[PDB]
């Protein structure tokens, strides 16, 4: 009953998703294979601190 | 000088001045410069030329 009255539309989100326990990993299209990618080893970083 | 005109044979009214200007070839040719595509490669990030 509350949602609405923080501005938050609730059939487009929740105060529940702001804060993130998954992140999705975009399609290898959106970050190309070849100089040698560096937005992988991101990911990479964040798979080993995990 | 006086001067005749080569197309007409008859002379120029005005006289025309004449001399030896030192001219330099400039690097920019136009050879080097013509550009067309129609189509052809791509980004790979961006499917845009």
């Amino acid at each position: 009953e509350d949602v609405p009255l923080l501005l938050m539309n609730p059939e487009a989100g929740k105060p529940s998703d702001l804060i993130l326990t998954r992140l999705l990993v975009p399609p290898l299209c959106i970050r190309p294979s070849v100089n040698e990618d560096d937005l992988t080893m991101k990911l990479t970083e964040i798979i080993f601190l995990n | 000088d006086y001067v005749t005109s080569g197309i007409t044979g008859e002379p120029l009214e005005a006289y025309i001045y004449f001399g030896p200007v030192y001219y330099q070839k400039l690097k920019h040719m136009v050879l080097d410069k013509m550009h067309a595509r129609a189509r052809g490669p791509r980004a790979v990030l961006t499917r845009q030329p």
